[PDB]
């Protein structure tokens, strides 16, 4: 059995939980006071305690996805690189920027 | 959906092996493809020569332009800039002025063929039903002068297709 | 000055302030007929009806003032039932010119059946048509494509001096010619043309000669007679 | 005397009986110049043959839209060709620029680059008009070097 | 209504949610403006930071976008800042259409979509061609739908539809294909333009 | 500050001047491998008036977009990119060319 | 023309959105041309270079100029 | 009705003692046949019997907007925008 992308479909069990878990504690070490960490962490979490209760069913993999495991290890493989970029360019911390002038109507 | 392209091993041991073998070792398949163009090649080839045989059209077709005229006489188009500001090549010109007394039907009236990308919107625009798209195929000229049409008169030369103008038009009353 | 909310905006307008003349105020412009710039108040129409905010009948614009503190909307639900009522009775009795008729876009009429009026069906049937009127060198005079109002003919009695039109019938025969053949004076009679809103009074001189459509305007002072400024050319 | 005025039309017939066009892809008219192709309308072996060619070629269809990039790659096309060379306009693009023609990049006549000795005037040239193109080229070859 | 009506708003408060929780984060450096209508979702963006709002969308938990495939810009000479690039993206795991907006003038240089996007450099050389923005740290700016001669850029209205350089002819030069010529045949400006106001609501109060 | 753009006020100046040189070497370049033309003295004079219309510098935003752009028209020879005698010639062949007079220019009637 | 070797579709009266193409119903059989005395009563062939052919013409009478002892 | 050697058609001048038209030499200049609008003229005027009458072309297959003509003096009889067809009483 193999996907039908790029990426090589691996019989691999818990890689979800390694990246999944790597990524919260990278949130708690700049943004604290900022929503971006407020948010995140609470559909992690939900995602996490499906894994942990359904061992490598289909199902599993169907929620909120619905192709394959290979599909849900590149969500995780850049929310790596998402939150890393969020972390050394400050925006969801500080607010401070100036304001547009005023004209929108076309 | 899904439909599936990959075939995923079509062979898989001894006889499933061996004929797709075959048709790499020698041919086959060639020789399969070869019997396609053979019966192609002995069934009538649908070919029509212009001078003579001519291809299908429809009742509603357009071509080159050519300006509709009364039963009685009198010019059909009223001038109204109309025709004008629809045309998305600009190709079509109107400047109006009375006609001796009373009357009052163009003066100048240029539709350029260098542009014009035939929409049929002049024809679907006009109130009076002036300009008709007559099924015309024929011109070639050597020069954009001769192409591009004058004031009125070789668009109203268009009485040898205004015949069959006036009976297609007989199938464009309550549309087909 | 009292204020009274248009559209729930608050607007500041005087005690003898029109309904439309508030509404300019507002930045929105009801449907007119009657003219609101330099000629006199009047009816005869019923196209600029509103409706306020707790009455029966709608009242017109041209002719009540606001007077009291009272809410009217331009985008009500009886208004838009209204204006599209008015146009269907202003095209029942309508020769049918468009193509033909002098002005076109620049016609009143024709951008308030686009904006306001009801496009999908108008019922009617027999159309009565009125004898061409009189009229010397300017403006070639059709009263068949006339709406029959009042603009001109008090354009005659309070801005030209020289009265000529009026009413000749009752109902829907009555012109707004001369009733007696006589050509009508220069003075400043010129400018006849350009208040009518339909297609019925236009200049002879420029008849047909350009549509509205396809025409670049500029804005230049003449120089033929003394005090002259601002006049538009095409 | 006789003779003179006989094998003139005998070169002339040489041309009445093949021309070998330029496949231009540069239009929806090229899309209509393979119809000439489609067995329902064709001259292809009656005169058209669709192996093209740079230099081999003696008629050019200019299909379509040109654009001021596209102006100096077709003249030296035009250069490649031999000494009886025809040029055909085929579309209203080709013909003054059937659209566009006020835009900035689309070159106005094709006359400004390359000249033209038939024009046709169709926007979607119909495989019909497309026809009377060979056909009167064919006609329009009369009479060549008298002296 | 049966056939006045294209489609009664069902979805409207559902993607009005997604005009709340990429708000809730509130950046002054990302957020500022927020439009909602008709089935569709718009944001205008600081120039300040271009590139950290294209790496928010991409990936994500909640929403997964990815494609920041079409790429557009707006030529409006209105307000006192001049161009507004639009970027046009699709979800294909989410299936829904979010739009990304700048709002500064961009004559001064404006930052690249290029390291998120593949294809983004492509339309950026566009922008560059027909509007006149450069983009900063970008690879290969090369000229597509522009000629190799051709001076200013094509799109912006401060120019006419003509041109300058336009015409091309051979004439007396036997090789040398023409340029300084600029005449060409008159377009008609219509001056059709409605008189009374077409819509109400959209009325502005002056 | 705000904007970058590329350089700061004097740094602009000198960006000029190595885009200079990179132009001035192409011109003996670009008669063989392209072709004769005119001549390369003539060709050299061809840039020095093409730098004079550009002469102002009031700010360095300007100055900036000047080299971008400076760095493309001027590449367009560099790389080997097809033109045929026709692209990147800036110079007018068939100019009459028209002349800033009272008496020339009201002779001929214009505007 | 006094051509019979080359002939192109110059030829043929109203009859080619008839029974050529379009139309199901012969021209002298069945279906009749309309009668209306502005229609040209013999038939012309194609302009081509060759001359009596198609021509561009100037319409207005544009604005007069007179000067005059 | 033709000046020196060109045909006027539908009010047009050929050419001021020969300076514009050139082209027109070589080959053969169009004319439009009976466009001076006589066959206008020679349509007979038909009779009416109320005081408004409407016209049309011939139904809704041929292009003719309704007009309700007036018909009210016995001098100068009332034409249609459209035709130049002329109704008495
Ligand atoms: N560099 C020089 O040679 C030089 C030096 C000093 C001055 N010039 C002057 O510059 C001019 C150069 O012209 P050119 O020699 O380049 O012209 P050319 O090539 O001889 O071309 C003249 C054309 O006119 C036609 N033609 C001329 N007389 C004709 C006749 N009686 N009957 C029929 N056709 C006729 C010829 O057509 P057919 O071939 O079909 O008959 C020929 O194609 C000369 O007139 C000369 O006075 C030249
Ligand atoms: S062709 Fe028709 S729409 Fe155009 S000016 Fe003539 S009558 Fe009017
Ligand atoms: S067919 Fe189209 S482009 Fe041609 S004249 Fe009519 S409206 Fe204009
Ligand atoms: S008055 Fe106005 S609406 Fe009536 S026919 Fe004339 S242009 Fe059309
Ligand atoms: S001519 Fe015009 S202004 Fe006078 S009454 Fe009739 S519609 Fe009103
Ligand atoms: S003439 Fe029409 S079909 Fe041909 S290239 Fe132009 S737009 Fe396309
Ligand atoms: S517009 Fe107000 S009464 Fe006529
Ligand atoms: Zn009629």
């Amino acid at each position: 059995t193999g996907l039908v992308g790029l990426a090589v479909c691996e019989t691999p069990h818990e890689r979800l939980k390694i990246l999944y878990t790597k990524i919260l504690d990278v949130l708690g070490h700049i943004p604290k006071n900022a929503a971006y960490r407020k948010y995140t962490e609470q559909i992690t979490n939900e995602k996490l305690s499906m894994v942990k209760a359904e061992p490598d069913v289909k199902k599993l993999e169907e929620r909120l996805q619905g192709g394959q495991i290979e599909e849900v290890i590149l969500q995780a493989e850049n929310e790596l690189s998402l939150a890393r970029k969020m972390i050394q360019w400050k925006p969801w911390e500080p607010l401070v920027e100036e304001p547009p002038a005023s004209q929108w109507k076309w | 959906t899904y439909k599936y392209v990959n075939l995923r091993e079509p062979s898989m041991d001894m006889k499933s092996v061996t004929d797709r073998a075959a048709q790499t070792l020698l041919w086959t398949e060639l020789i399969r493809g070869l019997g396609m163009t053979l019966s192609y090649l002995f069934r009538e080839p649908a070919t029509i020569n212009y001078p003579f045989e001519k291809g299908p059209l429809s009742p509603r077709f357009r071509g080159e332009h050519a300006l509709r005229r009364y039963p009685s006489g009198e010019e059909r188009c009223i001038a109204c800039k109309l025709c004008e500001a629809v045309c998305p090549a600009q190709a079509i010109t109107i400047e109006a002025e009375p006609r001796a007394d009373g009357s009052r039907r163009t003066t100048r009236y240029d539709i350029d063929m260098t542009k014009c990308i035939y929409c049929g919107f002049c024809q679907e625009a006009c109130p009076v039903d002036a300009i008709v798209e007559g099924p015309n195929f024929e011109f070639s000229t050597e020069t954009h002068e001769e192409l591009l049409y004058n004031k009125e008169k070789l668009l109203n030369n268009g009485d040898k297709w205004e015949a069959e103008i006036a009976a297609n038009i007989q199938a464009d009353y309550l549309y087909r | 000055l009292i204020e009274v909310f248009v559209d729930g905006q608050s607007v500041m307008v005087e005690p003898g302030t029109t309904v439309l003349q508030a509404c300019e105020k507002v930045g929105m412009q009801i449907p007119r007929f009657c003219y609101h710039e330099r000629l006199s108040v009047a009816g005869n129409c019923r196209m600029c009806l509103v409706e306020i905010e707790k009455a029966p009948k709608v009242v017109a614009a041209c002719a009540m003032p606001v007077m009291k503190g009272w809410n009217i909307l331009t985008n009500s639900e009886k208004t838009k039932k209204a204006r599209e009522g008015v146009m269907e009775f202003l095209l029942a009795n309508h020769p049918l010119d468009c193509p033909i008729c002098d002005q076109g876009g620049e016609c009143d009429l024709q951008d308030q059946s686009m904006m306001f009026g009801s496009d999908r069906s108008r019922f009617l049937e027999g159309k009565r048509a009125v004898e061409d009127k009189n009229i010397g060198p300017l403006v070639k005079t059709i009263m068949t494509r006339c709406i029959q109002c009042t603009r001109c003919i008090r354009f005659a009695s309070e801005i030209a001096g020289v009265d000529d039109l009026g009413t000749t019938g009752r109902g829907n025969d009555m012109q707004v010619g001369t009733y007696i053949e006589k050509m009508f004076m220069s003075e400043l009679s010129g400018n006849i043309i350009d208040i009518c809103p339909v297609g019925a009074l236009t200049x002879x001189x420029x008849x047909x000669x350009x549509x509205x459509x396809x025409x670049x305007x500029x804005x230049x002072x003449x120089x033929x007679x003394x005090x002259x400024x601002x006049x538009x050319x095409x | 005397e006789y003779v003179v005025a006989k094998l003139d039309d005998l070169i002339n017939w040489a041309r009445r009986s093949s021309l070998w066009p330029m496949t231009f892809g540069l239009a929806c008219c090229a899309v209509e110049m393979m119809h000439m192709a489609a067995p329902r309308y064709d001259m292809d072996r009656f005169g058209v043959v669709f192996r093209a060619s740079p230099r081999q070629s003696d008629v050019m269809i200019v299909a379509g839209t040109l654009t001021n990039k596209m102006a100096p790659a077709l003249r030296k096309v035009y250069d490649q060709m031999p000494e009886p060379r025809y040029v055909v306009s085929m579309g209203s693009c080709a013909n003054g620029g059937g659209y566009y023609h006020y835009s900035y990049s689309v070159v106005r006549g094709c006359d400004r680059i390359v000249p033209v000795d038939i024009y046709v005037p169709g926007c979607p040239p119909t495989a019909e008009a497309l026809l009377y193109g060979i056909l009167q080229l064919q006609k329009k070859i009369k009479r060549e070097k008298r002296l | 209504r049966p056939t006045v009506r294209p489609r009664n708003d069902v979805a409207h408060k559902q993607l009005s949610a997604f005009g709340e929780y990429v708000a809730e984060i509130l950046p002054k450096y990302v957020q500022q403006v927020q439009v909602s209508c008709f089935n569709e979702l718009e944001i205008c963006i600081h120039p300040d930071g271009v590139i950290p709002v294209l790496t928010f969308l991409r990936d994500h938990s909640n929403a997964q976008f990815k494609s920041l495939a079409d790429l557009t810009a707006v030529d409006i000479p209105t307000r006192q800042n001049r161009f507004e690039i639009v970027y046009n993206l699709l979800s294909l795991r989410f299936n829904s259409r979010i739009r990304v907006k700048t709002y500064t003038d961009e004559l001064t240089p404006i930052e690249s979509s290029v390291p998120v996007y593949k294809a983004a450099n492509w339309y950026e050389r566009e922008i560059w061609d027909m509007f006149g923005v450069f983009f900063a740290n970008h690879p290969d700016l090369r000229r597509i739908l522009t000629d190799y001669g051709f001076e200013g850029h094509p799109f912006r209205k401060d120019f006419p539809l003509s041109g300058y350089v336009e015409l091309r002819y051979d004439d007396e030069v036997k090789r040398v294909v023409a340029e300084p010529v600029e005449l060409a045949q008159e377009f008609r400006k219509f001056d059709l333009n409605s008189p009374w106001e077409a819509f109400p609501a959209y009325r502005q109060p002056p | 500050v705000k904007p970058i753009f590329s350089r700061d006020m004097n740094e602009a100046k000198r960006r000029v001047r190595e885009l200079y040189r990179a132009w001035y070497r192409e011109v003996p370049n670009t008669v063989h491998l392209f072709q004769l033309d005119i001549s390369v003295k003539q060709g050299r004079d061809k840039v020095r008036e093409m730098f004079k219309k550009n002469a102002h510098i009031t700010d360095p935003r300007v100055v900036d977009l000047l080299v971008i752009k400076g760095k493309m028209e001027l590449e367009e020879t560099i790389k080997v990119w097809k033109q045929r005698t026709h692209v990147m010639r800036f110079f007018h062949e068939t100019e009459a060319p028209r002349p800033k007079d009272f008496l020339s220019k009201f002779y001929v009637g214009h505007d | 023309k006094n051509t019979f070797w080359d002939v192109d579709g110059s030829m043929v009266p109203p009859e080619w959105h008839r029974w050529l193409h379009c139309m199901t119903d012969d021209p002298p059989t069945v279906k009749p041309p309309t009668a209306r005395k502005f229609i040209w009563t013999n038939h012309k062939f194609n302009l081509s270079g060759t001359p009596q052919q198609y021509v561009p013409y100037s319409t207005t009478r544009k604005k007069i100029q007179e000067w005059v002892p | 009705x033709x000046x020196x050697x060109x045909x006027x058609x539908x009010x047009x001048x050929x050419x001021x003692x020969x300076x514009x038209x050139x082209x027109x030499x070589x080959x053969x200049x169009x004319x439009x046949x009976x466009x001076x609008x006589x066959x206008x003229x020679x349509x007979x005027x038909x009779x009416x019997x109320x005081x408004x009458x409407x016209c049309d072309g011939g139904g809704g297959a041929l292009g003719h907007p309704r007009v309700y003509i007036n018909l009210d003096k016995e001098t100068k009889t009332g034409t249609c925008g459209y035709c130049g067809l002329q109704f008495r009483q």
